[PDB]
């Protein structure tokens, strides 16, 4: 024995964060490290992943990777990048932190809508947007919705709820690429160069751990919504003790990335995603929470030469939700993007989220968010004073 | 070289 299997991923990042911070590799240098991982939470997550006691998987090769963050300090309390993957070699690639996969629509809240309300492009969640034939700015390439259809004049909250692409890209045009990119920096996310395609895709040209999105980064980002607009750099360690006796404490300093009002508005709209939208498989009548779903697609080449079914398919299915205490981003798909997620497999990400959040909150007495000063309700929407 | 690692409840979880 050396270390349990369920901590492989977590321990991998600890080694790295200590390395980045102090500059020493604890595998060749004696140190005592106190981490933020919630052992019991980890264990439970592992069972959700590797057992059939919580979620019905279509098979054992389907993958999952998620990260749970404490929205009050950015501490990563649980993380796991793969399931039923026992190719024992320690600290292999941890998918929870890799930004090689597309997070689709989970990018809409932080890349289009948050910035819009933040910068005054929209004054309320009732604002009327446009889901009509529309081409990517500066091109004749059309922006398609999954059903290749259009709802026309719908409200901001409804556009998000049903995850309509047109309104999202259009919104990104009104917000402006440069400040949309600056707004993501406030949430830890960045691209080499941002493009309109990023209004609904995290797909980027350069492949680094920094560019794009990963469960790790998405959770930290959404944590900002939950706590009122403050972004905390994800942390795996909070203290290390060198063999000499001197110690190092790591601070959870948070930076405001959006107004208190913007956060409440985004949150308000995102809970309707779980109630009447795409994220209905993660809904809990007793838990005040909000989230967003995402589905990536296959290229034409892929659909014709590699996809052998007429069933709705995708290489990636994602969910990123949060309660008032915890933020969790989930990723699902196969190591080989060419193996699609089908029917039952697509509900996996949401259900994995629901199971974990149940575990983390059913015991406590969860509180809701309170309408901050500067906004007022009016039936189903929220407006600025 | 040996490095002990603890969780958030400050209880040992690994030694490397
Ligand atoms: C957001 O996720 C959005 N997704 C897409 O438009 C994409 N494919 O649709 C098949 C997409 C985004 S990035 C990429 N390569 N392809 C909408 N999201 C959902 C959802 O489940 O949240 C939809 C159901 C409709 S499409
Ligand atoms: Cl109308
Ligand atoms: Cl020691
Ligand atoms: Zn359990
Ligand atoms: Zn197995
Ligand atoms: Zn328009
Ligand atoms: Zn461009
Ligand atoms: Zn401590």
């Amino acid at each position: 024995s050396n270390y349990p299997a369920y901590m492989d991923n977590y321990l991998k990042e600890v080694i790295n964060q200590v390395e980045e911070e102090t500059g020493y590799n604890l595998l060749t240098t004696g140190m005592d490290v106190y981490t933020n991982v919630d052992q019991e939470a980890q264990k439970h997550l592992w069972d959700i992943y590797n057992t059939d006691e919580y979620v019905a998987y279509p098979d054992d090769e389907l993958q999952v990777a998620s990260t749970i963050v404490d929205v009050s300090n950015g501490k990563v309390i649980a993380q796991l990048g793969a399931r039923h993957q026992s190719s024992n070699v320690s600290f292999g690639i941890n998918q929870a932190v890799e930004t090689n996969r597309d997070w689709g629509s989970t990018m809409k809240p932080i890349t289009d809508y948050a910035p819009a309300l933040e910068y005054g492009v929209y004054e309320s969640t009732a604002t009327i947007v446009h889901d009509e034939p529309y081409n990517y700015p500066g091109t004749n390439t059309p922006v398609y919705n999954w059903d290749r259809g259009y709802f026309g004049n719908i409200t901001l909250q409804y556009a998000l709820q049903q995850s309509r692409n047109v309104p999202a890209v259009e919104t990104l045009n009104k917000v402006g690429l440069n400040r949309a990119k600056t707004f993501l920096n406030g949430l830890g996310i960045d691209y080499p160069s941002i493009h309109y395609s990023n209004a609904i895709s995290s797909n980027t040209t350069e492949s680094d751990k920094k560019y794009g999105a990963s469960s790790e980064k998405m959770a930290a980002a959404y944590a900002a919504f939950a706590n009122g607009g403050t972004y905390y750099k994800p942390m795996y360690i909070h203290k290390v003790v060198f063999s000499d006796g001197s110690e190092k404490e790591f601070s959870n300093v948070g930076t405001r990335a959006m107004k208190e009002t913007t956060a409440y508005m985004m949150t308000d709209m995102m809970k309707t995603v779980l109630t009447y939208g795409t994220g209905r498989n993660a809904y809990l009548a007793w838990l005040p929470q909000a989230g967003k779903t995402g589905t990536s697609n296959y290229t034409d080449e892929e659909i014709e030469n590699h996809i052998k079914t007429s069933q709705f398919v995708a290489p990636d299915e994602l969910f990123a939700g949060y309660t008032r205490k915890y933020s969790m981003a989930v990723w699902t798909g196969y190591s080989n993007r060419l193996t699609p997620l089908v029917g039952n497999g697509l509900t996996v990400a949401a259900k994995v989220y629901r199971s974990m959040m149940t575990y983390l909150s059913e015991g406590s007495n969860p509180e809701d968010w309170n309408i901050p000063e500067g906004l007022y309700r009016n039936g189903e929407f929220v407006f600025k004073n | 070289t040996s490095s002990k690692i603890y969780d958030n409840k400050n209880q040992l979880i690994a030694d490397l």
